[PDB]
RNA sequence: GCCCUGAAAAUGGAUGGCGCUCAAGCGUGUUACCUAUACUCUACCGUCAGGGUUGAUAUGAUGCCCUGACGAGUAGGCAGG
RNA sequence: AAAUAUGUAAGAAGUCCUUGUUACUUAAUUGAACGUGGACAUUUGAAUGAAGAGCUUUUAGUGGGCCAUUUUUGGUAAGC
RNA sequence: GGAAUACUGCCAGCUGGGACUGAGGACUGCGACGUAAGUCAAGGAUGCUGGCAUAAUGGUUAUAUGCCGCCCGUCUUGAAA
């Protein structure tokens, strides 16, 4: 929906007078802005407890800026996308660069074979794989070979003008 | 009597002692502000240094501005825009929040765009669009004495006066809020920046609440 | 019988706001804060970053 | 557009001017419109606005009227203003010699405040003596007693005095007004 | 020639054009329909305090 | 044809009871109803004499006639586009205190209250009934309450 | 999920047409860009409303002036010409 | 037993203390209606708004409607 | 262990370029700069140049171009039909 931005949100619900400090409980939750964060882990909580966004209160608002957002880590995620004629569930398996970019270019994946819009679609939790050669989807493990190399055939320039006076070639 | 010696020196007398009571008040409010965000945001850093969080006050005033137009509008939504002083397409007033008034805004949503103002955007609007009301009669705010003509017998008797308790909610707010005609702006400069307008801005639209995020919408339109 | 709004056209703005003189004599907009040695609590970073 | 809480262009409902295009009656506004406007009292705003009513909403006052407003209690010395016209009563003996002050005095009004020791007077000279009116007492004419205002809004039950041309017997007191002939009202 | 037999659009438009008056009650509102041996009362005890008031104020 | 009798309509509107049929208590009759007091209408089915029409369930009025073994109550029904002032007398099992009203009643003496105790020290009233005003700023506690990670559940049939 | 079979009508005839297929098609974000009699500021016309203006030589106080908000519309009403 | 909708109240025609009248009622100047003397005033006692509030007379035209979201009836369905 | 950078927000921070308008028609209001006289960007424009000086600007008219625009009155839920 925009450039992601991963976030934590800390509910508290609201104190009685019988039971103060109930849980403080937390949620890792994937969105755009902070506005959109605060409505996410409500819509998250009441699908697992009694609380609602009425008997309810944020506590904190964080962001998880990535330890090393420059290693090409990789990730194994799975989804739960209300599809049309129910739900299902997949182990999707992406490496770009870390979670908030690993994030962005799922759902316009998931969107792009599966239809399934940005309010269908459940993320369960994303971890980075820590040991090589533990993916099963070959597609992932494809691009781990030692040292490899292939080029890219078919280079097209940009053209400036509309006419060119060369007929230019598609070498690379 | 004469009329040139007299009562003019003492005119601006009165004006110029007038000036020194705004200045040394805003010198009481300056020191204020500084001292308020000093002391959440150092309390925000000492639960953390604590092992705690904190979980600051909500904002007590926000700032709705009209998004639809004015047809097809259903009555009951209609008959709380008119109790709003929110007549026209981008218009807005400052509305306390309260329990008693949250309840008008979650049922005109579909038609406003409201959210937590910032001390910047309510500088501004105060100074730039500016209008007084004396018998009706919509006049621009300007000079520093007819605030206190119409407000001094509730005290404010400067504009700086008027607009810290536009912000900090004081005692008499109620008809402070009221004296101002609604803030009657224009469209934003830089585009409502989603493709439909009538969205939830959860939904990537424009209307609902959308706290902090109204500052950079009325940056454009003030 | 104009209205000429402040912020710009000082002129209109120095009839309000006598504070606004010593204002930009003093900054104010750029001032520069105070440094401490707080850092936070070492039970609330692995919150931070437990999954 | 602008959504509208009231009617837009809406009329005062007032009469700024009378309507009656008398040279004398314009010159009475003339004086009372700066009195109004620069006098700081009520006396000379109400005299101005009853000034522009109609005959109608100006009716005449008996002099008999007048004599209450004397024994009034501490009201003996106080002066009686009205607007309008002011008749005669043939049933009152005593009059108080006072000072009267109205538009239109009747020869039965002309004669009998007169002889009683008090004086006509016209609005104009009231103003030369009370510009403000100091010790000075309005009073209006009875409103509610003409004879259209006993048919307005007649209904069911209401008895507002139906308008008919002829009044007797076999002129409205059939069915519909005793119970032995069909119902009652 | 069918036509059409009832509907009450329009009619809650209509009414609300003047506001929908508050039926403005007054003070010492109207005695109809009370007790009549009450109103016996009424009429007498209003009487008898009507000197009593009279009497003692001279 | 069409009915549009005194009663129509009322199935589920004038039953006495789920298990408190049988006749009314004592209670109702043992309370004193005096001029110029608040009440709501219920109608009883239990005896249909003083029994108010359809329309009229939940209205509340103002008591004005007080006869016999019957109360007269006022009702500004809403006919047209105006209130009209219905005036209806209606038996004493038909009718119960509305104690919204008697909430009102000691407001008025517990203002009353602190208002010789606000003299008696100083100023300071505030009795006018303040909304509910939100939260002021609190902090939260974390030592013996550990945050507790949630995650979304897969999704499962279970049937 | 797309596409394909399923899928047959009558003056030649359509996503508006040309056309377009790592498309100008499909789903998803990012911005930048063009505008209505919509909003903003200004002048003017009119209406309404609220106000100031007898001081005389020298012309109108059923006049002069100031401020603010509005202006759609059949049946229909009233007003100024 | 919901949601939407809906009735009433948020007070100066109000409360408190002493007291009178009444042909009603009461065993009982004991009750019920209203006043007599004194206290409570501008946070006088929920929020927001109020191109002012209320009231009267007169009459043109109008009494073939249709469409859309939402709920629903008849008919399989209909631009019914 | 140490910063910088990225993102957001603020400045009564400094400026460069472009476009429309300049309404009102003595003085009389709040201001700023100077102890001082006075000045100003403060209740809405002035200063200096030039060319023509009369069909040159401009109006009307005819045609051309870009775009838009279906014969009125009438009943009628509904018409250009």
């Amino acid at each position: 929906m925009a450039h992601f931005k991963e976030y934590q949100v800390i509910g508290r619900r609201l104190p009685t007078e019988s039971v103060p400090e109930p849980k403080l409980f937390r949620m890792r939750i994937f969105a755009s802005n902070e506005v959109i964060a605060k409505s996410r882990y409500w819509y998250f909580l009441q699908k697992l407890h009694k609380v609602k966004k009425a008997s309810g209160e944020i506590v904190s608002i964080n962001q998880i800026n990535e330890a090393h957002p420059t290693k090409v880590k990789n990730f194994g995620v799975w989804v739960r996308y209300d599809s049309r004629s129910g739900t299902h569930n997949m182990y999707k398996e992406i490496r770009d660069v870390s979670r908030v970019a690993a994030v962005e270019t799922l759902y316009q994946d998931m969107a792009a074979r599966h239809r399934a819009r940005f309010r269908s679609i459940h993320i369960l939790k994303v971890a980075e794989i820590e040991k090589t050669a533990d993916v099963k989807r070959q597609y992932v493990k494809q691009f781990l070979t030692k040292d490899l190399k292939f080029p890219l055939p078919h280079r097209v320039q940009k053209s400036t003008k509309t006419f060119s006076y060369k007929r230019p070639s598609t070498f690379y | 009597a004469e009329q040139v010696a007299a009562e003019r020196a003492a005119r601006k007398a009165a004006n110029k002692e007038k000036r020194a009571i705004i200045l040394e008040r805003n010198a009481a409010y300056q020191k204020e502000y500084e001292t308020a965000e000093r002391n959440i945001i150092q309390a925000k850093r000492d639960a953390k240094a604590a092992g705690s969080y904190y979980v600051e006050a909500q904002h007590k005033l926000v700032f709705v501005v009209r998004i639809k137009g004015i047809n097809k509008i259903p009555p009951k939504p209609r008959k709380v825009l008119q109790l709003l002083r929110l007549t026209r397409i981008n218009s807005g007033t400052f509305v306390k929040v309260t329990k008693a008034t949250l309840e008008l805004l979650k049922l005109i949503e579909p038609y406003v765009a409201y959210g937590y103002p910032s001390y910047s955007t309510i500088r501004q609007l105060v100074y730039k669009r500016g209008f007084g009301k004396i018998n009706k009669q919509r006049v621009p705010l300007s000079d520093n004495a007819i605030i206190e003509a119409n407000l001094g017998k509730y005290g404010i008797l400067s504009i700086d006066d008027l607009i810290h308790e536009i912000i900090t909610v004081g005692p008499h707010f109620k008809q402070a809020n009221n004296f101002l005609w609604p803030f009657k702006l224009s469209n934003p400069s830089g585009g409502w920046g989603v493709p439909r307008k009538f969205k939830h801005f959860i939904q990537g639209g424009s209307f609902g609440n959308r706290e902090e995020f109204i500052n950079k919408l009325v940056k454009s339109m003030n | 019988v104009l209205k000429k709004n402040p912020l710009k056209n000082k002129q209109v703005l120095l009839r309000l706001n006598p504070y606004a003189k010593v204002f930009a004599a003093e900054k104010l907009g750029s001032k520069k804060a105070e440094k401490t040695g707080t850092k936070p609590a070492a039970v609330f970073t692995e919150t931070l970053k437990h999954d | 557009g602008i959504d509208h809480t009231s009617k837009q262009h809406k009329r005062s409902g007032h009469r700024t001017a009378p309507k009656s295009d008398n040279v004398y009656l314009k010159l009475l506004v003339k004086l009372y419109t700066f009195l109004a406007r620069r006098t700081d009292a009520p006396f000379n705003k109400v005299v101005l606005k009853a000034l522009f009513l109609s005959k109608i909403n100006r009716p005449p006052v008996s002099v008999s009227r007048i004599a209450r407003a004397l024994k009034q209690e501490g009201a003996a010395n106080k002066t009686v203003v009205v607007v309008g016209t002011v008749t005669d009563d043939a049933r009152i003996f005593e009059f108080p010699k006072t000072t009267v002050a109205a538009l239109r005095f009747t020869a039965g009004a002309r004669a009998k405040i007169v002889k009683a020791g008090g004086e006509c007077i016209t609005l104009d000279q009231l103003a030369v003596r009370a510009p403000k009116g100091q010790n000075t007492l309005i009073l209006r004419g009875p409103r509610n007693s003409r004879e259209a205002v006993r048919h307005f809004g007649m209904g069911p039950h209401k008895g507002k005095a139906p308008r008919i041309l002829s009044t007797g017997r076999k002129f409205e007191r059939a069915r519909g007004r005793r119970r032995s002939k069909g119902f009652k009202v | 020639a069918k036509s059409k037999n009832h509907t009450a659009h329009n009619q809650t438009r209509k009414a609300h054009r003047n506001g929908i008056k508050k039926p403005k009650t007054y003070k010492y509102p109207s005695l109809k329909g009370v007790d009549p041996k009450f109103r016996r009362n009424h009429k007498h005890a209003l009487h008898g305090t009507a000197k009593a008031l009279a009497a003692a104020k001279k | 044809g069409k009915s549009h009798g005194y009663r129509s309509r009322t199935r589920y509107m004038f039953q006495r009871d789920f298990r408190k049929h049988g006749a009314v208590h004592l209670s109702t009759y043992l309370k004193v109803y005096k001029v110029g007091d608040i009440v709501d209408i219920k109608a009883n089915g239990s005896i249909q004499k003083g029994m108010p029409h359809k329309f009229y369930q939940g209205k509340t009025g103002v008591v004005y006639n007080v006869t016999k073994s019957s109360v007269g109550v006022i009702i500004n029904k809403m006919v047209g586009n105006r209130y009209l002032e219905k005036r209806l007398n209606l038996r004493v099992e038909h009718i119960k205190h509305s104690k919204c009203r008697q909430e009102f009643l000691e407001r008025v003496k517990a203002n009353a209250a602190k208002r010789a105790e606000a003299k008696a020290q100083g100023v300071a009233v505030q009795l006018k009934r303040q909304p509910a005003q939100p939260r002021e700023s609190r902090i939260v506690s974390t030592e013996g309450n550990v945050p507790q990670t949630l995650a979304p559940v897969p999704y499962e049939t279970f049937i």
